[PDB]
RNA sequence: UUCAAUUAUUUUUUUUGCUGAGGAAUUUUAAAAUUAUUUGAAUUUUUCUUCUUAUAAUUUAAGUUGUUUCUAUACAGUACUU
RNA sequence: UUCUCAAACUCCCAAUAGGUAAAAAGGGCGAAAUAACUCAAUUUGUAUUUCACUCAUAUUAAAUAAAAUAACUCCAAGUGGGCCAUUUUUGGUAAGCAGAACUGGCGAUGAGGGAUGCUCCUAACGCUUGGAUAAGGUGCCUAAAUAUUCGCUCAUGAGAUCCC
RNA sequence: GAAAAAAUUUUUUUUUAGAAUCUUUUUAUGAGUAGAAAAUCGUGGGGUUUGUGUUGAAGCGAAAUACGUGAGUUUUCGUGGA
């Protein structure tokens, strides 16, 4: 309690090492808008549309964009319930999220696998691997490549 | 009466478990092949102690040769185990001073 | 009427023939695979090579701890694991997520690799199956193939030996069969149990955690 | 003597007792907070689409019905 | 000791039986329970549930709404698990064949005059036991007087509901908490 | 223990006595659970005093049955025999306490003629 | 089956390696002999040493071989010398001790018995580094040196301890401790 | 005089303890099992060898039955109930 | 260069705990439509819509799940003094002291053990019979071994099991 | 919609269900103060019904091979006199 806005300055709001005034051209230009997921990250430079403490490093969907503002739907736990909150943030604060990129790459790769299978009229599964239990194997070992271990005396 | 569908049947009343490994009919019901497995077992058993006594000589002569050749090779493998321990023990014992 | 009844008897006879035949092919194949492992291992050791035998794919996990005073993550994992009663055993398919789940509950469960004779014998004496509906299960002892030939008929692993086969080899349909089966509620574990605390890789007694092949010995006692 | 100070005890467990609820409004985010001008342009488009649709629907129904 | 949630119980909610003492309605739920169980028809199962349902929560249907709904149906057999009420707001010419739980006397007379059929639930069961080539309808809940009263606080912001108010008089509830000028508004 | 007789198991000997009625004269002997109060004996401190619950209940087949193998039916007038008679195998007569001797004699005689056992016919001589 | 009763603990040869990688396409093979009550314990002890010695862990390795060792002669006596590192209440101490047995496993059993008896040291706190056969002349311990003399005899040093049947509560006459 | 031990898959056996819900008018039925028959195959080749072709029975199927005692040749007794 | 440092200092920097993700009311690639937005560019983009063609799914778009006993709405109750344990922990010499964190208990709940005991351990309970065990024991009190096996130990106040 | 037994093919004896908050059957489950619910039980009066009364009611005391998980119900013996 006794809780003003930016409390925990030395914690979260502390800048990344040697990162001052970073404002280069590529930062702005991403454009996926109303469907997109987006991370909310603090910028050392920009104080103007800085979020509240809780929203740091969190991710949520963009629901509205303006000139250099972004509305973001973020989940917050409020005691007994997780609820969706309309977080207004700025363009400098929003970072494009990468979860979508994992889904998309998998969709593209699977689609290529599906397309290949379809051309052959094959019956095969495009589902992800489980990283299952290792099968049987073989190695040939000369006396030179095998080392005898034992515990160590104090030294 | 035509429109309404045919009568359905209630659950059967509880019976004994009938769950012995030696309840042969139930076991055959449950596993149709188990009789074949009994027959296979019986074929192994039927020969009995006399045939097996005759067989035991034939087994021991052919197993002696096989075991002795496999064993000499394995004795070299065991010696390699012995050699590795001894090599480490000596090397360390020299090393320590 | 008579033709339908006749047809049903014929279908039952065909199934009995198929199941008897499948069992025979399985019986040869499993034994042959074991014999090949011997041959491979014997060939490698004598002829100066190292054969690395495969991982065992399934694990029988037996709970061996009460329901009072549970940690919350452990409580969650137990719900998923399905060991809701304190002497439940159940088969689990070894993968990476399953291993980590097993790790979270580790001091409160014993586990190991269930050998083919044991798996059949345990299934024979303590097999129950869910004969009701999804989330309206009814618990019935398995004393005929017809019940499980209903449930597993689409999957074609209908009849108990095929289920046993899926359990043995970690077969193409494992999850559904496992899910249809009841989680086996076992007897207390006869002579030579002892030491509820800690785990088996302490030098002191106590079967808890991984005990590999020695799971079977414990299962034989508590059958 | 003193009354209690911090305690947050049992509250997590009470939350998990009735389960931790999550929203379920889902589709079609709505009304006043929608983008000025652009959504009015969409309303005009929708009204246009609706007029073309209504013209098709009225003609097609009327010709068949009578 | 088993770890099951809700001690392993399946606990059904809502009506567990029809609690009416009406002999005819008890006879009707016996009939429709039999018809549902034997046929295994979804139409019958809905009828049985709607017959069991609270009499107050069973709706009136407007005649205007009934005709408006039936417009695309050339088969004439309307079934309504509620009461059918008359309309005084339009000509209401086109007839139907309607089975309902209850008919207003004026509505029934109009439907009969127009060349329609006002059909009992026993007649419906007898003629149409499978419910095929028919139309099941419900009257609307449409925010009844209790529904208008309730629904997550009328005095909270961004909510539309009726509180208690006796607002036939002049000087009734309009100020502090309901007014942007005086403190704040909902 | 318990009282098996044929296929009739009765599971409760020793009807319960209300707690503390042994110590205090005022407390009624007939059983009452201390359900309305905290009481530290509903808290099941072993051997203090056993107390009843539903589980002791009779089996469904035998539910209200007498060792006569016949349900008791109480009779205060002769005409009440007439529906009862076709089920005489499964029911036994009890004649009500308040029956005047001339009537009682008539009822006893008629009941005997109707061929059903009357369990208090050997009384009120 | 036999009829045999007392004393159990076994010897295992275990061989393992690091899991193959792109970075190293030929893992180092590591072997050790380990005295344990069972194979699962033997694997765990090997893993504890693999963890202490190398940066390998169970998740980053593979088993090449595990096989039980059987002593060459069960009934021919040998003098086994064992070097242990064990932990006291304060810290760590080294010891090299000598045991006469027909079995290495029996010698380890005597060693655990001694560490428990003479120091109150628990199984957890002992680390066995090498047990090997030592020549009769070489031996340091006087208790083992005495056994290795030319001729040995005793007049019976042990009290009777008859079967359960004959351990009855009352005796007819006073007995004797032992015959002369 | 021996032919280990420990796993693996199996097959039994000596005494013996406890238990018996139930009662099948269109499912205690059906198949299985086993026996005596009958026909065709099989294969480790068989006195508990396997399948299926036909026929009968039975039970290991398909939740205890039987026999002999006794109470007692009573009318409430010291037994029996409580 | 060198010695020692800070949890109210930070080059670097964990584990644990925490967040987003895993496709059919949707997604693909296309055409056509609609506009008062956008852009020279009323198909430049946008968004929407109508038509298409088509994405795994016999089981699956990674597992696992007595996952609907879930949701959702209503009406009303009791409660608003808490207390105990491990681990982390602040004040105070310390406290069975004051104050927390996470979880589990007790409270409101017990059976068996811990001689004994509100909280420790085992384990949570319809009524009964039989079984086999848990914690825990097995000289006698007091139910089971005067068990086996190797050590150590003599004490003119020996020593004897977590919480204790 | 027929099962058995007793007799001496033909007589006799036992049983012979349809109450839809009911009956048959299966499987799972059973802690509990504050607190909420349901099913019961008992007391005074009333309408209604069909019974008990002076060859003795209510009441009461002692009880009952009694019934019900239980609250309680019912009954026997003794008193009692409406």
């Amino acid at each position: 309690k006794s809780r003003g806005k930016r409390s925990g300055t030395r914690y979260k709001f502390s800048k990344k090492f040697r990162k001052h005034g970073e404002c280069t051209a590529n930062k702005y230009l991403e454009k996926l808008n109303y469907g997109d997921y987006v991370d909310i990250v603090c910028d050392s430079t920009q104080q103007k549309g800085m979020p509240f403490n809780y929203y740091h490093g969190k991710t949520g969907k963009i629901f509205h964009i303006t000139k250099r503002g972004v509305g973001v739907l973020v989940n917050k736990r409020v005691k007994h319930r997780i609820e969706q909150k309309k977080v207004c943030v700025r363009i400098e604060h929003v970072r494009k999220s990468r979860c979508n990129e994992d889904f998309l790459l998998r969709k593209i790769k699977n689609a290529e696998l599906i397309k290949e299978a379809k051309l052959k009229n094959e019956h095969i599964n495009i589902k992800r691997k489980t990283e299952g239990p290792k099968p049987a194997a073989m190695i040939k070992v000369p006396p030179s490549k095998i080392i005898t271990i034992e515990p160590l005396p104090f030294y | 009466q035509a429109s309404l569908l045919a009568k359905k049947k209630p659950c059967k009343k509880r019976l004994q478990n009938k769950n012995s490994l030696t309840n042969f009919a139930v076991r055959c019901r449950l596993n149709p092949a188990y009789k074949l497995l009994r027959s296979l077992a019986v074929l192994r058993m039927r020969k009995s102690i006399l045939e097996k006594s005759k067989n035991k000589k034939e087994k021991r002569v052919q197993k002696q040769i096989q075991k002795k050749e496999l064993q000499k090779i394995n004795h070299d493998y065991y010696k390699g185990v012995a050699k590795a321990v001894k090599k480490k023990k000596k090397r360390e014992e020299k090393k320590a001073k | 009427a008579a033709k339908k009844i006749k047809t049903l008897k014929l279908i039952n006879k065909k199934k009995r023939n198929d199941l008897r035949q499948r069992t025979l092919r399985y019986e040869e194949e499993y034994e042959s695979e074991r014999k090949k492992i011997i041959e491979l291992k014997r060939e490698a050791r004598k002829n100066n090579c190292f054969y690395r035998e495969a991982e065992k794919k399934v694990v029988f996990v037996i709970r061996l701890k009460g329901v009072n005073k549970l940690p919350p993550k452990v409580r969650s994992v137990f719900r998923l694991l399905r060991l809701l009663q304190v002497h439940n055993g159940v088969f689990v398919k070894v993968n990476k997520a399953t291993k980590e789940m097993l790790k979270i509950v580790e001091p409160y469960v014993t586990y190991g690799y269930p050998t083919l004779s044991t798996v059949r014998k345990l299934l024979y004496k303590r097999g129950y199956v869910r004969v009701g509906k999804v989330r309206r299960y009814a618990r019935k002892k398995i004393q005929d193939n017809a019940d499980i030939s209903k449930h597993l008929g689409k999957y074609n692993v209908h009849g108990i030996e095929d289920m046993v086969y899926q359990l043995y080899t970690c077969g193409p349909v494992f999850k559904k069969v496992n899910n249809f089966l009841w989680a086996f509620k076992l007897k207390p574990p006869r002579k030579g149990f002892k030491a509820k605390r800690h785990a088996f890789n302490e030098p002191r007694p106590g079967d808890w955690g991984n005990r590999e092949a020695h799971i079977n010995e414990l299962i034989n006692r508590m059958i | 003597a003193k009354s209690k100070n911090h305690t947050n005890h049992n509250q997590n467990r009470k939350a998990h007792k009735n389960g931790i609820k999550k929203p379920k409004k889902h589709k079609f985010m709505s009304r006043k907070g929608l983008d000025p001008n652009f959504f009015r342009n969409q309303k005009y488009c929708l009204k246009g689409i609706q007029k073309k649709k209504k013209e098709l629907k009225l003609k097609a129904k009327q010709e068949k019905n009578n | 000791g088993i770890a099951l949630k809700n001690v392993g119980r399946i606990k059904k909610h809502g009506r567990k039986h029809l609690v009416s003492k009406n002999p005819y309605l008890r006879l009707l739920v016996k009939l429709y329970n039999f018809l549902a169980r034997r046929t295994n028809a979804n139409f019958n199962k809905i009828i049985a549930k709607r017959l069991i349902m609270p009499k107050r929560y069973r709706p009136p249907l407007s005649l205007s709404k009934l005709q408006y709904h039936m417009a695309n149906h050339p088969n004439d057999i309307a079934v309504v698990v509620g009461s059918i009420t008359d309309d005084k707001r339009l000509f209401s010419l086109k007839q139907l064949k309607v089975c309902a739980l209850r008919f207003t006397e004026t509505a029934r007379k109009r439907i009969e005059d127009a060349g329609g059929e006002c059909l009992t639930f026993d007649q419906l069961a007898l003629k149409y036991p499978t419910g095929k080539k028919c139309v099941l309808l419900r009257g609307p809940t449409k925010a009844r007087t209790a529904e208008k009263h309730f629904g997550k606080a009328p005095g909270k912001p961004k909510s539309k509901a009726r509180p208690y108010v006796r607002s036939k008089g002049r000087k009734f509830e309009k100020a502090r908490g309901r007014r942007k000028s005086r403190a704040y508004k909902k | 223990a318990v009282k098996k007789v044929g296929k009739i198991i009765k599971k409760r000997t020793k009807k319960f006595t209300r707690f503390q009625s042994n110590r205090f004269m005022r407390v009624k002997p007939a059983w009452r659970k201390p359900r309305g109060i905290d009481c530290r004996v509903r808290r099941r401190y072993k051997g203090t005093n056993l107390m009843p619950s539903i589980g002791y209940g009779s089996n469904k087949k035998t539910k209200f049955l007498l060792p006569n193998n016949k349900y008791k039916y109480v009779v205060k007038n002769v005409k009440e025999m007439e529906p009862l008679i076709m089920n005489h195998t499964k029911y036994c007569v009890q004649i009500a306490h308040n029956v005047s001797s001339k009537k009682r004699k008539q009822i006893i005689e008629r009941a005997k003629q109707m061929n059903v056992s009357v369990i208090n016919a050997k009384a009120r001589l | 089956i036999d009829n045999s009763l007392n004393t159990n603990i076994h010897q295992y040869h275990i061989v393992g390696r690091a899991i193959p990688t792109a970075k190293d396409k030929n893992p180092n093979v590591y072997r050790m002999c380990i005295f344990a009550k069972n194979d699962t314990n033997a694997k765990s002890r090997f893993w504890y040493f693999m963890k202490k010695i190398n940066k390998l862990k169970k998740s980053n390795g593979e088993l090449l071989a595990c096989e039980q060792i059987k002593e060459r002669f069960p009934l021919r006596v040998k003098n086994y010398g064992v070097l242990l590192r064990y932990d006291s209440r304060t810290g760590t101490h080294n010891m090299y001790k000598e045991f006469r047995d027909t079995t290495k496993e029996g010698a380890i059993a005597q060693l655990y018995s001694e560490m428990a008896g003479r120091h109150r040291a628990r199984a957890s706190s002992i680390n066995i580094i090498r047990i090997s056969e030592i020549s009769s002349s070489l031996v340091r311990r006087p208790h083992i040196k005495q056994l290795l003399k030319r001729r040995l005899r005793f007049p019976a040093l042990h009290l009777p301890t008859l079967q359960k049947e004959y351990r009855k509560k009352f005796a007819s006459k006073r007995p004797s401790t032992y015959r002369m």
